[PDB]
């Protein structure tokens, strides 16, 4: 069907007919793709209202609810239809409502023909099963053939109800035997069809288990156990699980198994049926459908009760929930203290952890209902603290506690700022803030002690506090102590934000910082060698001072490693920039400065350190040669500069800049003369390096043996660009090559922090079962800063930029690469100068007159076959969406076709150039962007036909959900480097304090997370916000204004 | 060219502003407007000089003297000047720019810059002048309609449809109505208050018409107060009657076939003195003379290789 799908859908592109739409979701169905079908439906609906089933549609869509509403709409208008009846019935039998099904069958027994009757009997059996009328079941049993599996199956059902054993066993074995050859036929269907009859064998072996349970009183616990495990074991939607369980119910009543029906009900509610789970709660509690609502809830089964409680929360009324919760906790501490005899310490502990979940939900709900003010702070403090008492090991509890202290600190600081906007104030503020500060630190730290591998939010909190308020004595106490308790691994994670603050003026902080970085220096130094070598070279002196201090502290053990680190790093910064380019940019800059801006001072300033670099002397061959050719003219122009220093005569200056212009237009002819570099010429020292103990950049993680550089490849390929990067490659101790982009004049810190963020989000999706289910991920690369200008980027194998491959299809099929652009300017020469309307008309001209089929068509040709084709297309879709969402959250602007690239094999996509962050993109002056990220019609068409509402949008939902869920941590990581000392520069470039603007940023982010981004008043659910977002990245008005090299039309 | 009873102007992307005689179809004269397309075309009330609003400049060519180059150029404005308008005394000029500014220029002064400046947040899409000459109605992309008082300096903004961009706004000679048109395709019409003398001029909501599916480019009243026209991206210009606000006439350039090209847009319209006919400017490089009542095509002048974005029609005695 991979192949059949292609012809099907292009046949669809010829034209969109319902006959195609029915042949669509089908091939969707047995190619098993669930969501894409949902797409077929979606488009079919937004355009064609012909219907002619919406019911078979919803049914094969596994949505029964809308299917029923549709089927009644179809049946009431029409006559009585044997088929429509059957369909309307399937909706109910999957729904799990027997009460309607039995009636609906017996209400008309006349209209059932021998074809419709046999089909009727089967479902009907299932109907009569639920009510507990075994006679209806039995009569409608004998209608169903003994040849089909379900017949001899229900036969066994009856035999076990009537306690006929031998009969039941024979029937079970035969029942297997009939369905046997069926499963043989899966063969593409793996976690797929096997599920399908995993149901059948499920029920069968379950029946073995029944005939065991009723036959003897031992195994009860063990049955309850396998049930338990494989309840947890193979997870399914509610609707199949009703049958799944009711099978099990054939012997055991709900009250023995109660845990089962409990987390089952949890599946129901967490799947969006409150009513069903409600009924289940009545059946289990023993009582209490809502009739008398004034009566507190039965404590008979504390578990069940509590379950029922958070169940009520998820409904509309939270207040009764709150009250009954308090009455229940207060009832339970009294059932605890007095009714305890020393004989059960088992009841005690579980009842207590129960009390913990209770206190926690108490606090959270106080939060939801009220919001933060003076009154709720100590209340939630107390509930949370009690939760901390009753269960000492709970990470949830300690985390909520510490988070709450932190949030109180923030509430009082923000309240203080709100008082400053309009002497005792600052003192009461100090005491209060400290008071809520220290337990924050404590709780955060202990909560971390129990984490073991996700500390991240909590750790960035620890550092936010540490850096803000840390020079207070009590807080310093808590800090050093928590430092004592904790394992040292935790801060590897936080190493970059650490080293950003090493220059901190507050002494008490700089102290514990150097101390900690030294302890971490002891074990696994490989982590701290690179960044601290980067900082070992800095303009602000304090940084490199305190740095060399700790380099010293490392030497006593690690000296060889340290020296090789510094050495290789230096050599790297050198190779990154050869002197001739240094002078190229230095002189272009200086000349621009003095002649353009009439600035002599700036010219001297940028000129001089270059001359210092000329002074220390070439240690290498290429530099020696440059010195040879241009050195005289350079030193001469320098002497003319000193002559302007002494004389004041401008002609001495024009004379210097004569030599300068000379060596410059001598160089510029050699600039794209380097497509390559040889290491013997450029850096003999690196050519020398053999079997170092230094780990390959970014390759280090605590859980695996060290991969280190064996050698460095002699040749480096320099990529042609404005920045002119180099292709570096290294050979390690493991035997594999490792490739690194060498980039001059680029700041890798932004992208470094961003990569940390994406590592986190990767973990987040690793936590969500739906995302884990769908392989949702963001491709990530190891980033290794060297200097502020220079750096190392991990190259991504098998990857081509969009623009590149576009160009490929342009020259291959021989359509002009720029042809659209050329037609734009053709009809409209002024195009960038046009009004919005003109712009748009132009754009539409361009689009109607061009096919966006490039990406998808080539990708079709890109794949070796249809199947892999499909796979790739899907992985694309998915990844695309992932970074679509995580990207709009981070606010990534300015992605031109080149600005991302496709993996060819896996197909998946990578984004780069994260130097543009947040809302900076749209706030820029010339050509501001109206776009969250590019939905442009080639990317659009690249997916399955009208792939908007298919895997794409549905996944938009998924990711967005995950984000709104984990949101606190994301805010932590964002606010971590939004306010970071060194990187605050990018927030001031909107010109062409910073506190205020950064807070604006984080406010708008929290807006994005809460759904406050679009309209401030409304709170948008995931689906609608996704709707308006996709409507924004769509509208031609937004897409037309765009920078023409950004390629909106591609 | 300025001595003919009917001045009909046409401009576009082909770098020419062409003057026609409306009763023939024969091109009277052609003026070169280089390096910029024309956003707006308007003839001054005294018919002495014609003004063209382009990109970062406003170029004014002489109608009275035949075949000159421009008399008056106004620069210093960044990005577009989209809309223009004139005072009945010929001294003052009003220009909506994309600078987010509605400006008042002194024509009889040599000053390169502007005499008055009203800046909003959003780019201003339209500028039109209330008959009493005391106020300026300014539409923008934010969806805000600013009433700018030229005496009190007081400004009052009105947002009928939020966040959707209003494109054009105009006001009828009798000052009994005000109509505005947007990107949505809706056309809103308000009643005016006769408190003009004391500087009140309140706006009272009357009708909202789902005029077009697609964008609506311009809406302009006939001098009769009888007819309100709206041009749109749908390749249609619809003439409505002020009484019922029901559809009277519909002008359609549609291909007469589902599969052709979107043959281009009807950008602007100007009513003739007697409101018997209506002039059109289209993306097909044609200016067309239509019968308002019948709907027939009375005349067609192609002057251009490239598109036509503009119209100027003047009958004055
Ligand atoms: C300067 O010119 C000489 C110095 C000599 C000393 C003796 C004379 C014979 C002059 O004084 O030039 C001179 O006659 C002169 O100024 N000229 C040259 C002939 C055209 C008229 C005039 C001129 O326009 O210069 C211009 C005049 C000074 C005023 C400019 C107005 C603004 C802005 O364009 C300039 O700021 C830079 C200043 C400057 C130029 O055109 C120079 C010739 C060439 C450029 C390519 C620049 O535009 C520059 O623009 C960013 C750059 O591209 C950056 C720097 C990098 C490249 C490698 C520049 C290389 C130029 C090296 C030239 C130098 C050392």
């Amino acid at each position: 069907y991979a192949k059949a799908l292609h012809y099907k859908e292009l046949e669809f592109q010829k034209g969109p007919t319902p006959a195609i739409l029915e042949s669509l979701i089908s091939i969707n169905n047995k190619l098993q793709q669930p969501e894409a079908a949902a797409g077929v439906l979606e488009y079919a609906m937004k355009h064609f209202g012909e219907l002619e089933i919406q019911a078979t549609w919803y049914e094969k869509l596994h949505e029964w609810e809308d299917a029923l509403v549709a089927y009644d709409k179809k049946m009431d208008t029409n006559k009585d239809d044997p088929e429509l009846m059957l369909g309307r019935m399937r909706c109910l039998e999957a729904l799990g409502e027997w009460g309607q099904l039995h009636q609906q069958c017996c209400e008309k027994w006349t209209l059932v023909n021998d074809e419709t009757q046999a089909k009727m009997a089967r479902m009907a059996a299932a109907a009569a099963w639920g009510l507990g009328q075994w006679d209806s079941m039995e009569e409608y049993t004998c209608m169903i053939p003994r040849d089909t599996h379900d017949g001899a199956f229900y036969r066994a059902v009856l035999a076990l109800h009537q306690d006929l054993f031998s009969l039941a066993q024979q029937c079970i074995d035969k029942a297997r035997d009939l369905l046997d050859a069926e499963l043989t036929a899966m063969a593409g269907e793996s976690y797929s069809r096997a599920y399908g009859a995993m149901v059948s064998c499920h029920m069968l072996s379950e029946l073995e288990e029944v005939i065991q349970y009723k036959l003897v009183p031992e195994r009860r616990e063990i049955i309850r156990q396998i049930w338990w495990e494989r309840l947890q074991g193979c997870q399914r939607i509610v609707e199949d699980w009703q049958k799944i369980l009711m099978v099990r119910s054939l012997v055991v009543s709900p009250h023995e198994d109660m845990r089962t029906w409990l987390k089952y009900a949890s599946l129901c509610g967490k799947s969006g049926r409150l009513a069903l789970a409600h009924k289940t709660l009545v059946l289990l509690l023993g009582v209490d459908p809502s009739r008398q609502l004034d009566h507190p809830l039965p404590t008979v089964h504390p578990q069940v009760t509590y379950a029922y409680m958070k169940n009520m929360w998820k409904s509309a009324r939270k207040i009764d929930a709150f009250q009954h919760m308090q009455h229940f906790v207060q009832t339970m501490q009294q059932q605890a203290q007095h009714a305890i005899a020393t004989e059960d310490q088992q009841h005690k502990q579980e009842l207590h952890k129960l009390m913990a979940r209770c206190f926690l939900k108490l606090g959270e709900w106080q939060l939801n209902l009220q919001g933060i003010n003076e009154s709720t702070i100590p209340k939630v403090l107390q509930y949370y603290s009690a939760a901390t008492e009753h269960d000492r090991s709970w990470y949830k509890a300690w985390h909520a506690w510490a988070v709450m202290n932190f949030e109180a600190v923030l509430h009082y600081k923000h309240q203080n700022q709100a008082r400053d906007e309009k002497k005792k104030v600052t003192e009461d503020l100090s005491k209060t803030l400290l008071m809520y500060t220290v337990p924050a630190v404590q709780g955060f730290f202990r909560s971390i002690s129990l984490s073991r591998g996700n500390n991240l939010q909590d750790t960035l909190r620890v550092l936010t506090l540490w850096f803000d308020y840390g020079h207070w004595p009590d807080v310093n106490e808590a800090l050093v102590e928590g430092v004592k308790a904790i394992q040292i691994d935790t801060w590897l994670q936080v190493i970059p934000q650490l080293i950003a603050r090493i220059d901190t003026p507050r002494p008490l902080v700089g102290r514990l910082i150097h101390q900690l970085l030294t302890d971490i220096g002891r074990y696994h130094p490989q982590a701290l060698i690179y960044p601290l070598t980067v900082a070992s070279k800095s303009t602000t002196t304090a940084r490199h001072n305190a740095a060399n201090k700790i380099l010293k502290n490392m030497c006593e053990h690690s000296n060889t490693l340290v020296q090789q680190a510094m050495m290789v790093s230096e050599e790297l910064i050198r190779v990154a920039i050869l002197w001739h380019e240094m002078w190229h940019e230095g002189l272009e800059e200086a000349s621009r400065l003095y002649f353009g801006e009439r600035n002599v001072k700036g010219m001297f300033e940028v000129l001089e350190p270059l001359h210092a670099m000329m002074e220390r002397g070439p240690q290498t061959l290429k530099e020696t040669s440059f010195n040879q050719a241009y050195g005289r003219d350079l030193m001469e122009a320098q002497e003319w500069c000193r002559k302007y220093m002494k004389s004041g005569n401008v002609k001495d200056l024009t004379q210097a800049w004569d030599l300068y212009y000379h060596v410059f237009r001598r160089i510029s002819k050699q600039l794209p003369q380097l497509t390559s570099l040889e290491l013997q010429y450029v850096s003999p020292k690196l050519l020398m390096c053999r079997d170092l103990e230094l780990a390959v950049p970014g390759t280090y993680d605590p859980n695996q043996p060290i991969i280190r550089i064996q050698s460095i490849a002699p040749s480096l390929q320099v990529i042609t660009s404005k920045q002119r990067p180099r292709k570096l490659t290294l050979m390690g101790s493991n035997g594999h090559e490792f490739v690194f982009l060498l980039k001059g004049h680029e700041d890798l810190r932004q992208d470094e922090r961003v990569m940390q963020l994406f590592g986190l989000v990767n973990t987040l999706l690793a936590n969500d079962p739906t995302s884990l289910r769908k392989n949702l991920s963001i491709q990530r690369y190891a980033v290794i800063p060297l200097s502020t200008n220079s750096g190392l980027i991990g190259w991504v194998p098998h990857c081509d930029t969009l623009h590149a491959l576009i160009r490929d299809y342009r020259e291959k099929k021989k359509i002009l690469l720029n042809i659209e652009h050329r037609i734009m300017l053709r009809m409209a020469p002024d195009y960038d100068h046009l009004t919005l309307m003109q712009k748009v008309e132009v754009f539409e001209h361009a689009v109607n007159n061009t096919a966006g089929d490039d990406l998808a068509k080539l990708l079709w040709l890109k794949s070796p076959s249809s199947e892999v084709w499909f796979d790739r297309r899907t992985n694309y879709t998915r990844s695309l969406a992932v970074m679509s969402m995580v990207g709009y959250i981070l606010g990534l602007g300015d992605r031109h076709p080149s600005n991302l690239m496709l993996d060819r094999l896996s197909g998946k996509i990578l984004h780069i150039d994260f130097g543009d962050c947040f809302e900076v993109a749209m706030t820029r002056e010339k050509f501001p962007e109206k776009i969250p990220f590019r939905l442009t019609r080639m990317l659009t068409n690249a997916m399955e036909v009208t792939g908007l509402d298919g895997n794409y949008r549905i996944t938009c939902h998924t990711v967005m959900e995950v984000l709104r869920e984990h949101k606190d941590s994301v805010m932590a990581v964002l606010e971590a480097f939004v306010y970071d000392p060194l990187l605050n520069w990018r927030l001031m470039d909107t010109n062409t304090a910073l506190n205020k603007k950064a807070i604006q940023i984080i406010n708008r982010v929290r807006d994005k997370l809460t759904g406050r981004d679009f309209s401030h008043d409304d709170t948008l659910d995931v689906p609608t916000q996704v709707e308006l977002l996709i409507k924004q990245a769509t509208s031609h008005e937004n897409l037309c204004q765009c920078y023409i090299g950004w390629c909106p039309f591609w | 060219v300025g001595s003919d009873p009917v001045i009909l102007a046409t401009a576009g992307y082909d770098h020419t502003v062409r003057f026609w005689q409306a009763h023939s179809g024969i091109c009277t004269r052609t003026v070169q407007h280089q390096d910029s397309q024309v956003n707006a075309l308007e003839v001054t009330p005294d018919r002495s000089m014609i003004a063209a609003a382009g990109y970062q400049h406003i170029r004014m060519y002489d109608l009275n003297s035949n075949n000159p180059n421009p008399i008056i150029s106004y620069d210093g404005v960044n990005k577009n000047i989209a809309s223009v308008g004139f005072h009945e005394d010929g001294r003052w000029m009003y220009t909506g720019g994309e600078d987010c500014t509605a400006r008042i220029w002194d024509l009889r002064s040599r000053n390169l810059q502007c005499q008055r400046i009203f800046q909003v947040n959003a780019p201003i899409n339209c500028v039109c002048l209330h008959p009493n000459q005391a106020e300026l109605i300014v539409g923008d992309q934010s969806g805000a309609i600013h009433i700018w008082d030229l005496k009190t300096d007081h400004n009052e903004q009105l947002i009928p449809e939020p966040e959707v961009s209003i494109t054009s706004a105009h006001i009828d000679p009798d000052a009994s109505y005000m109509a505005a048109v947007n990107s949505t395709g809706n056309c809103y019409v308000w009643n005016l208050t006769g408190g003009i003398g004391d500087e009140v001029t309140q706006l009272i909501p009357k009708t909202k018409i789902p005029a077009h599916t697609r964008y609506a480019l311009q809406c302009r009243f006939s001098p009769d107060s009888t007819l309100l026209a709206t041009c749109s991206a749908d390749q249609t210009c619809k003439i409505w009657r002020t009484s019922n606000f029901s559809l009277m006439t519909e002008l359609s350039i549609k291909s007469g076939n589902p599969g052709e090209s979107s043959r281009g847009w009807m950008w602007g319209c100007a009513f003739s003195g007697d409101s018997q006919y209506i002039v059109t400017a289209s993306s097909d490089n044609l200016a067309r003379l239509w019968c308002v009542e019948t709907g027939e095509i009375k005349r067609e002048y192609g002057g251009h290789q490239k598109a036509v974005v503009c119209l100027a029609f003047n009958d004055s005695v």
